[PDB]
């Protein structure tokens, strides 16, 4: 229920921002409509959220930067989207909770394939004919 | 070399008995040193060590004097209690030497504050005058700090500091003119009189000439009064010495902006000024440039191009190689673009690194600067693409795509494709980032996508997060905008690559079930084109030219609707009449930012008048409230109401208004006059902007009076047949009055006085008659207040003077009345 | 009233040997020795009357282990800077009674301070005659 006041120390603060937005472009609303409150609920976040990705609101002190990442990304699809505020429903909660294709393994699917320095050495053999 | 806090401790001896010239002058030698080689002193310590050196200042010694003006300096910010040393520097000032005249003028005048400006004066007048450079260069450097603290006292120095400016002596001179403009400023004018003095003269001092061109380059014809013409006789319009970088500074100012006019011994519009200093040693720097010249750079160009060209070609010098760059940019232009390409492209060989990326930048951004085809510039930033293939970088992607889509969007993915062949994964994000975005946005049926993909599916493998996670992103915009893509789409995301690595997890999780899953109302709308995330302006080309030699939005259309705006907030002024029209000649009252600037227009309703009053109180020592422009009518007007500007502080707008009401069975015109005064409470105020003080008095100004016109009352419109509509109107309102022009000889003259009056437009474009026609008929046609129509027909017979019957016919006893008594 | 940046005596690889800036913008010695460091490098290892860098006008000369510098503005020249940085070598080889080198520049670090001091008062040039700023300045 704290995020009004974790955010918004970083919010104002800086660093690098580019990818920041395309990251909590997508994320910032999600999972229960109304179920936190420190001095913005949830729904200040789903404000938040959208004008992090391309939108304009006070709230959380204002986002960092607003105008994502890569070119391709932009921040309309999400804004779009959250058709129930932040909720496990059909949006960007439903997104969050869930993993894009099969994820299982070490089959490199939201898998890294054993303990990484072994895997640099694995990678460097070409194994030529 | 040294320790900041041993030598700021040992110093602390002087502050008790010890004062030992030789010892303290080796400690201060050792402070400036701590400073010189780059140390930063201890706070405490150099507090201590300030109030030490006062002690100090008893003994007279030329090197401890030296010693004792910088390091107080230095110390003077980081110490404390440091105004004890005022004294001791004027003791020193006033001592005979140019050591101590000129080195404790500057030290005194650092560490000298307003409350002291008084103290220094004396010894500040009898150092500012001296031809001995010394001395008084450092008074003259001295007072120009000192204006900061207070200005008024290095004000009464104009007389010394003019003194100096009399020499011919650089840096007497230099100095003297250059802290005279700044001081005696409190207009242009005092200034400008300072600057003509000397202006008639024909220096051996350049320095005295630079920083006076400066101050001249633009138009100055109230030098000392008023003068005929900009006139410099000094350099800056003048060559009366030739010295490449005055020459320089002079020439490309003068040529297209007169400081003068070229004489044979002077050019100052043609271009040669520059040109005959133009081939030279190291020297050529200014001397073979351009800027500005007349007509364009391009005839000038011509000239210095050998040098240019040649140096900037054979030199792999760093120095001498971009004075070249500079040069050759320089007598450039849109014309001269084919000829700078071609030697920026040759550029490069001499100086092949960061110069490199610049000269495939410089030759695309050349071709969008200068246009040889924006087509040309897409290649350009091709061969940038290849040459480089890194040094492109983020920015470039979106300024690449964005300028791109402007035509070039089909070819540059296709371009791009091409050049994605180059290196999988050492091409950078960038690259990657373009072919992809570009392929994702256009959707190409150019050439066939499976190239591209079959590209990009390989880049993204081994490249960064940023451009894997674009690479999804852009792939489910790819499939909103085309059916046909959503297979690859499939193939891709599946992969561990544009799926399923970190960054690149959550934006494909995202990206895919929205289109996997969900409607894609969302993918849809999304996809607009598939267009950048910014659109900026083309930033390469400035960052090049450095680099190289290293919604207004509208309402109103119309004069009646931006008043009109202004009236309708305003409720009386809509309510008492609706606006026809605001007046086609608006009369400013009272001279912009002298005391007042007040414009007034004269606004025409159904049966009333307004007049806004714009007023600006540009009086420094007032700030004012409740100001209202009070009219006095020269006719039967009522003037129903005042509102007024709130406060008009100082060089503030504010708006006032006069309502009155129109007659409307006037026999004599509504073109009248009022006579304008406004009244206002002072309440004084410091000039800034703004301020007011507790209590204040009454006080007025005067103001010009204001003229209403026919023509206001009317708006002009022509008729395709004058006849009907002129009886249409009311030959029942119909009078009829004859009038001799004599002032105007002929019909069009006369057409002309009778349409701008009235504010008529004549039919059928009948300002233009048959030159000295006996009889004529003019027709006039415009709509009066209140939105009734008012033609005039005015037979004309022509003598050697022009006579006319002006018969008029209006909706309205008024229009006809008034129209015939103001043409006569 | 300014021409002149600021005034740099430089050793061989561009660190501060000396530097008095008549500009404000380097008061912190990191930044002040990066100029110079900067300067340097452009300047050095082509000696010129002219360099352009950071869009001034860098003019320079050389001795056995020192470039001696003036930056100053870029819409004069060479030629106006030159004889601030003629003042600038000459003056110190005078007043030092040695020329400028690395040597004498340290072997006499006071005569060097306030020679340079004459030469250039807040970035305007308060003296450029070498003769005037060793007789006002005293070793």
């Amino acid at each position: 229920e704290d995020i009004q006041s974790v955010m918004t120390e970083v919010r104002r603060s800086l660093g690098e921002i580019p990818i920041v937005e395309s990251e909590i472009k997508k994320e910032a609303g999600e999972l229960k409509p109304e179920e936190e409150i420190t001095v913005g609920p949830v729904q200040k976040l789903v404000t938040e959220m959208g004008t992090y990705a391309t939108q304009s609101a006070l709230s959380s002190s204002r986002p960092t930067k607003k105008e994502e990442d890569r070119p391709p990304l932009r921040g309309f699809l999400l804004d779009g989207d959250f058709f129930v505020a932040a909720s496990l429903a059909t949006t960007l909660t439903k997104i969050a909770l869930r993993y894009v294709a099969l994820v299982q393994e070490k089959k490199k699917q939201n898998s890294f394939v054993a303990e990484a320095m072994l895997l640099m050495a694995t990678i460097l053999h070409l194994g030529k004919s | 070399h040294l320790e900041k806090s041993a030598v700021l401790q040992e110093a602390r001896v002087f502050n008790e008995t010890p004062i030992n010239p030789r010892k303290c002058a080796h400690i201060l030698t050792k402070i400036l040193y701590l400073i010189n080689q780059g140390e930063h002193l201890g706070t405490t310590e150099a507090t201590e060590a300030f109030f030490a050196m006062t002690k100090l200042f008893q003994s007279n010694d030329p090197t401890l004097r030296r010693m004792c003006y910088l390091t107080i300096k230095e110390m003077s910010c980081i110490a404390e209690d440091v105004i004890i040393v005022t004294s001791s520097l004027t003791k020193d000032m006033t001592g005979k030497e140019d050591n101590y005249r000129g080195p404790a003028v500057r030290a005194l005048c650092q560490i000298t504050d307003s409350t002291m400006l008084q103290a220094v004066e004396r010894y500040m007048k009898q150092a500012i005058v001296d031809k001995v450079p010394s001395v008084s260069s450092s008074a003259l450097v001295s007072s120009l700090h000192l204006l900061k603290c207070s200005f008024d006292v290095v004000k009464r120095w104009v007389n010394e500091a003019q003194e100096a400016a009399s020499s011919d002596n650089i840096m007497v001179q230099y100095h003297a003119l250059g802290l005279l403009y700044h001081v005696r400023k409190n207009d242009r004018l005092a200034v400008s009189k300072m600057i003509s003095k000397f202006t008639r003269h024909g220096l051996k001092s350049p320095f005295a000439y630079c920083m006076m061109i400066r101050v001249a380059s633009k138009q100055l014809e109230e030098e000392d009064g008023s003068r005929d013409s900009p006139l410099f006789d000094f350099i800056e319009s003048c060559l009366r010495n030739k010295h490449e970088m005055v020459v320089y500074e002079a020439a490309s100012a003068i040529v297209n902006l007169p400081g003068c006019s070229a004489k044979e011994l002077a050019p100052a519009v043609s271009v040669l000024q520059l040109f005959c200093s133009s081939p030279k040693a190291a020297l050529r720097y200014a001397a073979v440039r351009t800027l500005n010249k007349v007509a364009m750079k391009h005839p000038s160009a011509v000239t210095a191009c050998n040098l240019d060209l040649e140096n900037l070609v054979t030199d792999s010098n760093r120095s001498i190689a971009t004075l070249a760059i500079t040069t050759l940019l320089k007598t450039g232009s849109e014309s001269s673009i084919d000829r700078l390409m071609k030697q920026i492209s040759s550029f490069m060989s001499e100086i092949s690194d960061e110069f490199k990326v610049v000269v495939v930048q410089a030759i695309s951004a050349l071709c969008q600067k200068y246009p040889r085809k924006h087509a040309v510039l897409m290649n350009f930033l091709f061969t940038m693409l290849r040459e480089e293939g890194g040094f492109e970088y983020k920015r470039a992607i979106v300024d690449c795509i964005i300028s791109i889509i402007e035509e070039n969007s089909e070819s540059k993915e296709t371009g791009l494709s091409h050049l994605c062949e180059f290196i999988e994964d050492c091409e950078f994000t960038v690259l990657a980032t373009r072919i992809l975005h570009l392929l994702g946005q256009e959707g190409p049926k150019t050439n066939n996508p499976s190239k591209y993909i079959r590209f990009i599916y390989n880049r993204v493998v081994l490249e960064h997060e940023e451009v894997r996670a674009g690479a999804v992103s852009a792939l489910a915009k790819f499939g909103a905008q085309n059916e046909e893509m959503l297979p690859s789409i499939l193939v891709l995301l599946k992969r561990c690559v544009m799926d399923d690595d970190n960054e690149v997890r959550d934006r494909a999780t995202f990206y895919l079930n929205v289109l996997e899953q969900k409607q894609k109302a969302l993918n849809a709308g999304y996809i607009l084109n598939g267009l950048t995330v910014s659109i900026p302006g083309l930033e390469k080309a400035l960052q090049q030219y450095t680099l190289e030699p290293s919604q207004p939005e509208k309402v109103a259309a119309t004069r009646q609707e931006i008043f009109q705006e202004q009236l309708a907030a305003v409720p009386e002024f809509q309510g008492l009449g609706p606006l026809f029209k605001s007046s086609p000649e608006p009369v400013a009252l009272t001279e912009s930012e002298t005391e007042y600037v007040i414009r007034c227009t004269k606004h025409t309703f159904s049966d009333h008048l307004v007049f806004q009053f714009d007023c600006t109180n540009t009086l420094n020592d007032q700030t004012l409230e409740n100001v209202t422009v009070q009219m006095e009518p020269t006719e039967a007007y009522e003037v129903l109401s005042y509102v007024p500007a709130r406060s008009l502080p100082y060089n503030q707008p504010g708006t006032c208004y006069t309502l009155v009401a129109l007659p409307t069975e006037d026999p004599t015109a509504v073109a009248c006059t009022f006579s304008c005064v406004m009244k206002f409470t002072v309440k004084d105020c410091d000039p800034n902007t703004g301020e007011i003080d507790e209590e204040g008095y009454e006080d007025e100004y005067v103001l010009e009076d204001l003229e209403v016109t026919v023509a206001d009352h009317i708006q002009k419109v022509m008729k395709v047949n004058f006849e009907a509509a002129w009886d249409e109107v009311g030959d029942e309102f119909e009078k009829e009055e004859t009038f001799t022009l004599s002032t105007i000889k002929t019909l069009e003259e006369a057409v002309g006085n009778i349409v701008k009056f009235l504010g008529m437009h004549p039919c059928e474009r009948s300002d233009k008659v048959p030159e000295n026609k006996n009889t004529h008929t003019l027709l006039l046609a415009g709509v009066f207040r209140g939105g009734h129509d008012i033609l005039v027909r005015s037979r004309l017979l022509l003598l050697d003077t022009v006579t006319m019957q002006v018969t008029a016919r209006s909706s309205e006893e008024l229009p006809v009345d008034i129209i015939l008594a103001s043409v006569g | 009233l300014y021409t002149v940046k600021a005034i740099l005596i430089l050793d061989n690889d561009g660190d501060r040997l000396f530097a008095k800036y008549y500009d404000d913008t380097y008061p912190s010695v990191k930044e002040q020795k990066a100029f110079e460091k900067n300067i340097f490098n452009k300047t050095h290892r082509t000696d010129s009357e002219i360099a352009l860098l950071e869009g001034l006008t860098v003019v320079y000369k050389s001795s056995i282990d020192l470039y001696f510098y003036v930056i100053g503005s870029s819409y004069e020249n060479e030629l106006m800077l030159m004889a601030v940085l003629n003042c600038l070598f000459d003056s110190l080889s005078q007043m030092l009674r040695k020329n400028v080198e690395k040597r004498a520049l340290l072997e006499n670090m006071e005569g060097l301070f306030l020679a340079v001091d004459e030469i250039v008062d807040g970035g305007v040039i308060l003296e450029s005659d070498p003769q005037q700023v060793v007789h006002r300045v005293a070793l």
